[PDB]
């Protein structure tokens, strides 16, 4: 799972 | 009440600017390594219209996460096409407006090839004379058809999101069988278009010679995505057989 794009949807 | 196309209007992102400075001398290296620089930024953009979207947010983290990771170049060649339509009937690849190839820079190595590709996609924009409203709700669609073969987490919401946005489409049709087949197999023909994209993509990720450049937010969902396409677990939404 790719962390940046992971965290930028969960904001 | 406003209606969805309209909502679809003012959500579509602004082009991004390069900042490409053709001061310099033209090199494919280069080039490359512009043309993922501004690819990376444009996939911001693209989260933040995904997030916009009626109903996408409806949906699992690890399905808004799977479909951004496996249409990303489908989203952004299908609106590089378009810019290529409209802002030069598709002779010319419009990456921005501060950078177009022109067949002077086809011309440099690696370039002609999925230079091509990706003019055909422009093409089929002039074959077809898609209007604004075709664009958008087909580009929506794009964002959903491509799915892991093990299925989503929250395929029950999913299955209604891609229902809405087909009768959109619809509306968009008509607002302007044959005019719908037509636009789906576009639709469909997008995967063979994208896989090889895709696969040059792939090509220039991982070749150590010619020290292509990617920004670490594309790095990280390319390096997520080359193993899924290794082992074949990724499949395409088709509309017809
Ligand atoms: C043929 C491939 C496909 C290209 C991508 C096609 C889709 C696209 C449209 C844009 O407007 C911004 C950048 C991207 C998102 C892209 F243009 C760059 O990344 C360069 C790219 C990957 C490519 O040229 C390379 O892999 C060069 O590294």
């Amino acid at each position: 799972r790719p962390a940046i794009l992971y965290a930028l949807l969960s904001s | 009440f406003p209606t969805l196309i309209s909502l679809l209007e003012v959500i579509e992102p602004e082009v991004l600017y390069s900042g490409y400075d053709s001061t310099l001398p033209d090199t494919s290296t280069r080039l490359m390594s512009t043309l993922n620089r501004l690819g990376g930024r444009q996939v911001v953009s693209a989260v933040k219209w995904a997030k916009a979207l009626p109903g996408f947010r409806n949906l699992h983290l690890d399905d808004q996460m799977t479909l951004l990771q496996y249409s990303w170049m489908s989203l952004m060649a299908f609106s590089l096409g378009w810019r290529s339509y409209k802002q030069s009937n598709g002779n010319m690849l419009c990456f921005a407006p501060d950078l177009v190839i022109n067949e002077e820079r086809m011309q440099l190595p690696y370039m002609y090839d999925q230079c091509q590709q990706m003019l055909k996609i422009s093409s089929e924009f002039v074959r077809l004379q898609v209007s604004y409203d075709e664009y958008l709700c087909m580009k929506v669609l794009l964002l959903l058809s491509t799915v892991p073969k093990d299925g989503l987490k929250s395929q029950a919401v999913f299955d209604e999101i891609r229902m809405t946005y087909i009768k959109e489409l619809g509306k968009a049709i008509v607002k302007r069988w044959q005019r719908f087949y037509q636009l789906t197999k576009l639709l469909d023909s997008m995967h063979e278009m994208v896989g090889g994209l895709l696969q040059f993509c792939f090509y220039t990720f991982v070749n150590k010679s010619l020290s292509v450049e990617f920004p670490e937010m594309l790095a990280e969902i390319i390096s997520n995505q080359l193993p899924k396409f290794k082992a074949g677990s990724v499949k395409p939404l088709l509309f017809h057989q």
